[PDB]
């Protein structure tokens, strides 16, 4: 399929959709809910991109790239300035009730939040109120909870129970009080529970064994192994 | 106030002394014979065809033609197991019109919900109905049991040949509950999250069948577009929308109440004729028309007819044409406010910019409504409005939510501007740097 | 519009005198936020560009910068001409108050351009520390 | 130490048999404990769950959407009262000032014997006869706050 | 047969534009303090002779280059998991420039013919107990379980039982029984499986004293101890 | 808070610690080195500390006979008192519960509703 990315066109595959087309590109769209191996469900509502049916059109309207197809004869703007003010104030409402905490957490350094709030050019605070706080859940000797830092893109109960067919995670809650978590304390019991530390985007999920003796990510010496 | 079979075609045959209507007494002044005639004479296709050329518009609110609706369900034979859901929530605030048509006349719906079952070939048929209509419950499962005892529902319907069953899902109260595709995840007995569209659910909606969600006053309007004809129904007033809705004002008004009235009947009539004005001493500042989720509108916009376009020219919606009227000793902040709290508690969570930024309204308004606003904070408030608008969000909680902000901020910025007293400070001093004074 | 913005530097009149002189298919023009025109030349065309730069009627009378520039590693090379090595000579106009960017792209193989000290005697030390850290032979 | 009765189970196996998904039955499940023992405890979470066959993570989820599913123990009656928008045009702040003077509790809590439990609620849809309350099971509406003590009397 | 090793990683003498493949990021701290306790002369970085991979940050590692082994994934503006999508040709597809790793052996022409060696039906022998292997995600791997955190997940040594061969031994759920096998007479508390079938015992395997190789073996001597 | 901020955002790399834990849950550096034969007193290390614990105090007098003694440890950094900055600590403004500060106790922190409320 050819799609029209800033007037630039592009030549990509018409059972993806915009959001994966325009990464696979090397376009930078800001994203949290949508993950290559899960699928689309609309909920960040991050990864707004400005669509234009013709080529000759002023007005436009912000859709999700995520969940929009990337088929023939669509123009999309990136970097227009109504979205990138939209990308902006969700960066800011997730920022609402964000904790002080990337100095004692351990995602650091390896957040996709704060990649994304970075991405934004969000620096500034203009919300002046209260922040929510949760308490915590003992999920075992593996993964380390702390649900302040939640955004609620519900990466995780997707992971866990529509991938890795889990039945101990799930979400509860309300309007803005959604816990992410298990009915009560205990074990993830699902075998491929240690990948939600890096499908969750924030610090709630860690490694605790890694919690244990830590150290950035800069700091890590890598090596690739079997 | 006299009501003929002809121009009242659902209240008409309400009783003087608000009782029920059973089924001897429904079918003694003309009840059960538009279904009749829809499973006796008339086959599934020229019935949906029917309702189509009747210009029937989707009485939840949103306008959307019934028979268009209808003809989305596919039409391949291979899935014959179809639903048909009445969507009994009417969780929004200045909404009681279905709590009227269910708690007094439940066989009108349970008609209206077996001719649209055999219009969609719909198996089996669900009343998602609200939780606190407690009485409106016991009489819809008293005449599905007249209904099922006296040959109308079941097994063989009137010698056709078809089979429906008819079920109440009393709700567990939750306000999103009444979104269609979030009334399709709860009656899957999951949480109220609604669903992208496409897909629509007339395609894969309850349980990945076919899924039909209908108000209950369009499921009343049908019986009398099937029992009295179509040309009738195209009849009833000269305007572009076709029928009777109930429209009535509440809200510190003389007589506030529930009036079948003809679309195109202005707001002031509803206000003077039927609501019989203010109460004594007190003026009109406003009126919202359809509920909690529309604009705001002025006096000058009292002289408006009751349509969708002709409410949505003036930059409002016609909503559920439940209009309620704001006095001028109601403090119209304090009234947003509550309006915005109610729309931010009542969020499912799903998507970003209603769950994190109505409660960042709320928290403005509380502010302004104890005079500890800050600048800044209205700005901040249409730059909500503009953000939570449609396409933005998930579902239309937040669009709905919004507008009545925007047009108070619009009609009454006066009263928002005089909650801003002390001067804007998010930091505390910090010993030791000095901050930077951007200016 | 700000002093910052990526200019393209169409409209300075050495760039009109260089199409005018060489052809409009002799050099492309690399849009910076340098403020200064860049031009990629050929490197048989060096000298010549050089002369005609010496020779215009407000010349460009003094060699600022010559440097190379290792583009093996350079990812973002769009509207840029195919070069493993690069190499720059950033002059001076005092008369016109401008300066140009010349720049001269180089294969992995072939690391030799011709030396430039004879159009300015000062380019002597610079092509000596092009090759002493860049490997990038003066003949 | 929690256990379903046996009329709950076959009211539960009755409601699964009115959908084709045992899940659809959850909110009917929880509705059917809540109105058995007044809430619905920690255990009846998992017991739903193992009566249904779906996960406990599923019925907790549910059971904390919904707002009219008591997850905390609440008094012997639930009054209810409506805070939406007509009802504020209406008074209802007078009510619940009326409400909070005569129950000596905020809006949340319960009464240290047990009686009344004191919460807002979203519209009741008797906008045109405002303010309401919901008690246990009955609607009152045209409130007055001097008709909160004498009818507050009927629910011992 | 093994022929394949050979082009599974590129040889230690493979540069991406002459430069070696970084182990560490580049903003890699605290080289001229994290030996400073032993010594303020900061030694040699490590050489690597044996892979194309350097014992420091002065390497490659774009997302762009010509290789498939990637240590980790790091892109300007992605410091998270995600930035694993500028190293792949498209987002959740294959990795750019392929995967690591090649096959061995490809498909034959040709393949096997029936196995005719059909097993009889298993009789449960009076005395013997056919030991039934139990593997568990934590704790059956030799080496997984010498890990410390790893203490706190294994289950519990739990010999697996029928409730009718319970019954017969006279054991309930929780007591400990003896079994003797290569004279070691072990015991172990019994846990009662209803799925598994009568003339078994259920063992873990890879736990401590109970070998994999016992899978499918005998057991003498299981009496209440 | 052993947040390694100093280490990475230090131009040289003299910078040298490693995070434990207490028991409570607070972040703390099990050791904290500094090669001061290394450092170039530039100051990017304080202007990186997102708690103000690591500070350049006014003193120079720092000569040594032996440049291994001029590796400083945490017995040779850590100092009583708060320094150039009297009245800050990060943990007032983190999300983390440590002793002394549950959940909501931090500034401009609500307390923690729990789902299971019964208000709506
Ligand atoms: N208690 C109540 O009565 C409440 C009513 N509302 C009303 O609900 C409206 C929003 O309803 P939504 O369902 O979110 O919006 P919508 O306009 O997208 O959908 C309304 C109806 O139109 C149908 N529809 C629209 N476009 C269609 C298409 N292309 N193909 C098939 N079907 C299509 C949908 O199936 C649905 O039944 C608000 O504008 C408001 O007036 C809102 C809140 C409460
Ligand atoms: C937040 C929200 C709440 C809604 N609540 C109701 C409701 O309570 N009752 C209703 O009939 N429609 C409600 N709707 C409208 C439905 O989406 C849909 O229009 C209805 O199920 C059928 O509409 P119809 O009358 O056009 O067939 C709501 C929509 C939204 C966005
Ligand atoms: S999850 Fe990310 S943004 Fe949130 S405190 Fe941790 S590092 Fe900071
Ligand atoms: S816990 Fe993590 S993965 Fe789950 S919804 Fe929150 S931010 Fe997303
Ligand atoms: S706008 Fe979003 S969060 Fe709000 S009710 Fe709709 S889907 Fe849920
Ligand atoms: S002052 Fe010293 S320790 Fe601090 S960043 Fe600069 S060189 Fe590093
Ligand atoms: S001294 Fe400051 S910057 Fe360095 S690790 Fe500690 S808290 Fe972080
Ligand atoms: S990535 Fe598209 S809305 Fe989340
Ligand atoms: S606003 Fe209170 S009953 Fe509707």
């Amino acid at each position: 399929a050819t799609i029209h990315v800033d007037g630039k066109e592009y030549e990509v595959n018409g059972a993806d959709n915009l959001l994966e087309a325009c990464l696979s590109l090397g376009l930078d769209i800001p994203y949290f809910c949508w993950h290559p191996a899960l699928g689309s469900v609309g909920a960040c509502r991050q990864c707004a991109v400005k669509q234009y049916q013709n080529a000759e059109d002023t007005r436009g309207r912000l859709v999700m790239s995520c969940m929009t197809p990337a088929s023939d004869g669509t123009f999309i703007s990136i970097d227009d300035e109504e979205a990138k003010q939209f990308r902006e104030s969700v960066v800011e409402w997730l920022m609402t009730n964000h904790p002080h905490d990337c100095p004692v957490c351990e995602e650091g350094g390896n957040c996709h939040l704060q990649d994304m709030t970075v991405m934004t050019g969000h620096s500034f605070r203009r919300y002046r109120f209260t922040k929510r706080t949760h308490r915590n859940q003992d999920l075992g000797p593996f993964i380390s909870h702390e649900m302040n830092r939640c955004i609620a893109c519900y990466r995780c109960v997707r992971y866990y129970k529509d991938y890795a067919g889990g039945t101990d995670l799930g979400v509860y809650g309300a309007h803005d009080n959604v816990y992410f978590g298990r009915p009560e304390d205990g074990t993830l019991e699902s075998e491929f529970s240690g990948n939600l530390v890096e499908i969750c985007p924030t610090g709630v999920f860690t490694d605790k064994t890694h919690s244990e003796r830590y150290n950035r990510k800069w700091d890590m010496q890598f090596a690739p192994s079997i | 106030i006299i009501r003929t079979p002809e121009t009242h075609p659902l209240t008409w045959r309400l009783r003087d002394d608000k009782q029920p209507v059973w089924l001897d007494e429904y079918r003694s002044k003309n009840g059960y014979e538009g279904a009749r005639k829809a499973l006796t004479g008339l086959s599934p296709d020229e019935i949906v065809n029917q309702v189509k050329d009747a210009g029937l518009k989707g009485r939840g609110g949103a306008g959307f033609s019934t028979g268009l609706k209808w003809s989305l369900m596919p039409k391949d034979e291979s899935m014959n197991i179809r639903y048909l859901l009445c969507n009994a929530d009417e969780m929004e605030p200045g909404t009681y019109k279905d709590r009227l048509l269910m708690e007094q006349l439940p066989h009108l719906l349970v008609e209206g919900m077996l001719i649209s079952a055999f219009a969609l070939k719909a198996y089996r048929g669900y009343i998602f109905l609200r939780g606190e209509y407690i009485e409106a419950a016991v009489n819809l499962r008293r005449a599905i049991a007249e209904a099922t005892e006296a040959g109308l529902l079941g097994k063989n319907i009137m010698g056709t040949g078809f089979d429906f069953e008819l079920f109440v899902h009393t709700g567990a109260g939750r306000y999103i509950c009444g979104e269609e595709t979030a009334l399709i995840n709860s009656l899957e007995g999951r949480r109220a999250n609604p669903r992208s569209k496409p897909p629509f659910p007339a395609t894969s909606g309850a349980w990945g069948k076919p899924t039909c969600v209908n108000n209950v006053e369009t499921l009343c309007n049908v019986p009398a577009i099937l029992a009295n004809g179509v040309e009738w129904y195209q009849n009833i007033s000269k305007s572009k929308d076709a029928g009777t809705k109930l429209m009535g004002f509440s809200g510190r008004v003389k007589n506030p109440g529930l009036w079948e009235l003809p679309f195109g009947t202005t707001a002031r009539e509803i206000l003077e004729d039927y609501a019989g004005g203010m109460r004594d001493g007190l003026k009109f500042k406003a009126w919202q028309p359809g509920g909690a989720g529309t604009d705001f509108l002025t006096e000058a916009h009292l002289d408006l007819p009751m349509e969708f376009e002709s409410i949505g020219k003036a930059g409002s919606r016609l909503g559920t044409a439940l209009a309620m009227a704001v006095d001028h000793e109601i403090n119209m902040v304090s009234l947003v406010r509550n309006l915005e709290e109610f729309f931010a508690r009542e969020s499912c969570g799903w998507c970003t910019p209603c769950r994190d930024g109505l409660p960042w309204s709320v928290k403005i308004l509380r502010a302004l409504e104890r005079g500890e606003g800050q600048p800044g904070d209205i700005e901040t408030l249409e730059q909500l409005c503009r953000f939570l608008g449609p396409g933005k969000t998930f579902c239309a909680h937040a669009p709905g939510a919004v507008e009545p902000l925007q047009s108070a901020i619009k009609y009454f910025r006066e009263e928002f501007e005089a909650g801003i007293k002390q001067p804007f400070s998010n930091t505390h001093l910090i010993n030791g740097i000095q901050p930077n004074l951007l200016k | 519009e700000p002093a910052w913005q990526t200019r393209d530097h169409l409209d300075d009149p050495v760039i009109g005198e260089l199409r005018n002189r060489f052809g409009p298919d002799a050099f492309t023009v690399q849009a910076t936020r340098t403020g200064v025109p860049v031009v990629w030349i050929k490197r048989e065309q060096l000298l010549e560009v050089g002369d005609f730069l010496k020779k215009l009627p407000k010349p460009y009378v003094m060699l600022f910068d010559l440097h190379g520039m290792d583009e093996r590693l350079r990812t973002h090379r769009e509207g840029l001409p195919a070069a493993d090595f690069s190499v720059f000579y950033h002059l001076i106009s005092i008369d016109r108050n401008r300066d140009i960017m010349l720049k001269v792209a180089l294969a992995e193989n072939d690391l030799h351009v011709p030396t430039f000290t004879k159009l300015f005697p000062n380019a002597n030390w610079y092509e000596r520390e092009t090759w002493d850290l860049f490997g990038i032979t003066f003949d | 130490a929690f256990e379903l009765s046996a009329a709950e189970r076959e009211a539960i196996e009755h409601e699964m048999h009115h959908y084709e998904d045992p899940r659809a039955a959850s909110i009917e499940a929880l509705k059917i404990v809540q109105k058995q023992r007044g809430w619905v405890p920690d255990g009846a979470i998992h017991a739903i769950a193992d009566v249904l066959g779906i996960p406990a993570s599923d019925v907790e989820g549910v059971a904390t959407f919904y707002s009219q599913i008591f997850r905390q123990p609440v008094g012997r009656h639930v009054i209810r009262y409506c805070d939406s928008v007509v009802c504020h045009i209406n008074g209802y702040q007078g009510i619940q000032a009326a409400l909070e003077k005569k129950l000596n509790i905020k809006p949340g809590q319960t009464t240290f014997d047990g009686r009344f439990t004191l919460l807002p609620t979203c519209c009741l849809g008797n906008c045109d006869k405002g303010p309401n309350m919901m008690i246990d099971e009955d609607t009152h509406a045209h409130l007055t706050p001097e008709a909160i003590p004498e009818l507050l009397e009927r629910y011992k | 047969e093994l022929a394949g090793i050979k082009d599974a990683a590129p040889d230690a003498t493979f540069r991406i534009r002459g430069q070696k493949l970084a182990r560490e990021p580049h903003r890699y701290s605290g080289r001229t303090a994290m030996r400073a306790n032993i010594s303020v002369h900061e030694p040699r970085q490590p050489q690597d002779i044996d892979t194309m991979f350097t014992f420091s940050m002065e390497g490659n590692n774009q997302p762009t280059a010509h290789r498939s082994q990637v240590p980790f994934a790091w892109a300007p503006g992605w410091n998270s998991p995600q930035a694993w999508n500028k190293f792949q040709d498209e987002v959740g597809g294959k990795l750019r420039f392929g995967d690591p790793g090649v096959r061995l052996f490809e498909t034959s022409e040709n393949g096997l013919d029936y196995f005719t060696s059909v097993p009889a039906r298993f009789q449960p022998q009076d005395g013997k107990w056919r030991i039934a292997p139990y593997y568990h995600l934590f704790g059956s791997d030799e080496l997984s379980q010498r890990a410390p955190v790893f203490q706190s997940r294994m289950p519990q040594p739990y010999i697996k039982l029928n409730p009718a061969d319970a019954a017969k031994l006279g054991v309930n759920a929780g007591t400990r029984v003896s079994f003797s096998y290569d004279g070691n007479t072990v015991t172990l508390p019994v846990e009662i499986a209803e799925g598994l079938t009568a003339g078994q015992v259920g063992l873990p395997m890879g736990m401590s004293g109970i070998a994999p190789v016992l899978a499918g073996a005998h057991l003498e001597d299981l009496k209440e101890a | 808070v052993a947040c390694n901020l100093c280490a990475v955002a230090c131009p040289v790399g003299c910078i040298s610690l490693q995070k434990a834990e207490t028991k409570d849950g607070r972040w703390y550096p099990e050791f904290f080195r500094i090669n001061f034969s290394r450092c170039i007193f530039c100051g990017l290390c304080e202007e990186a500390c997102p708690t103000t614990a690591i500070q350049l105090t006014p003193d120079f007098e720092m000569g040594e006979y032996k440049r291994q003694d001029l590796v400083y440890e945490k017995e040779d950094l850590l100092i009583s008192g708060p320094g150039k900055y009297p009245e800050y600590n990060f943990y007032r403004m983190a999300g983390m519960a440590i002793d002394g500060k549950d959940k909501g106790e931090a500034e401009n922190e609500a307390k923690p509703i729990d789902v299971k409320s019964l208000l709506p």
